[PDB]
């Protein structure tokens, strides 16, 4: 999940947005 | 833990900056 | 609108305290 | 309906909860 | 106080609550 | 590492919310 | 209204900063 | 008090330091 | 009111974000 | 400068980037 | 890492408050 | 820098200043 991935590793913005809807 | 909540908290206000009028799902 | 951009900052902040484990959209 | 309802009018974390899935 | 109670779990809002005037 | 100091901003964020007009107190150590 | 909520939000964290060790009373 | 001071117009550093315990 | 104060701190934050490594100057 | 810019219409993240170093 | 992350945000908005119109120049650059 | 210096123990506020322009 989210977490995970971005939690324990910095998640760039351009990552972030496979969360939007 | 509150690692996890600040951190969330955090990547909350990133996804609302870059999903803009989409919108986000947060579910942990 | 920006003031409306600022809201959904703060309003993004108090679902995710409000929502806990249970997340939420966001879905303008 | 959240900015509609919420940014015109303060929504309490009462009635923020219906957000909540 | 509150930041011995709440910095290393998480307190529910209503435990903080408790810190209100 | 600033954790107890990163930790106050965010408490003092959310008792902004559940306290409402009643408004807190915020007295660290 | 909504503008004083957004306004003592940001309030909020400002005296955190300045108060530091002695801390605050926020009331509205 | 403090929304009245300082939503108003903005608030120094030294005018905020007025509500420090 | 304090608008556009409010705003210069989002715009920060929303800089951190996107200029990162890099970082930025913040001049009103 | 950016304020001006930025605080009426939403500056997206790509205008945000010609304020970078 | 994420931590130093975390705290440069809240490092900006430090800056933010503390220089007022100043302004401030944030590099985390080491 | 600001980082290794201000996230491994709290900066004061003259430290802060620093990075004022
Ligand atoms: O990977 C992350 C974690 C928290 C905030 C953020 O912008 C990115
Ligand atoms: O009605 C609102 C708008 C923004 C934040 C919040 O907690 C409530
Ligand atoms: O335990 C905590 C720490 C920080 C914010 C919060 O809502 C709870
Ligand atoms: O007058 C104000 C209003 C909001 C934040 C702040 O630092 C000052
Ligand atoms: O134009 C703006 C104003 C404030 C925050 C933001 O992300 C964009
Ligand atoms: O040393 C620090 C780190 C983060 C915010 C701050 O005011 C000071
Ligand atoms: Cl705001
Ligand atoms: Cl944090
Ligand atoms: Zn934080
Ligand atoms: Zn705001």
């Amino acid at each position: 999940g989210i977490v995970e991935q971005c939690c324990t590793s910095i998640c760039s913005l351009y990552q972030l947005e496979n969360y939007c809807n | 833990f509150v690692n996890q909540h600040l951190c969330g908290s955090h990547l909350v206000e990133a996804l609302y900056l870059v999903c803009g009028e989409r919108g986000f799902f947060y579910t942990p």
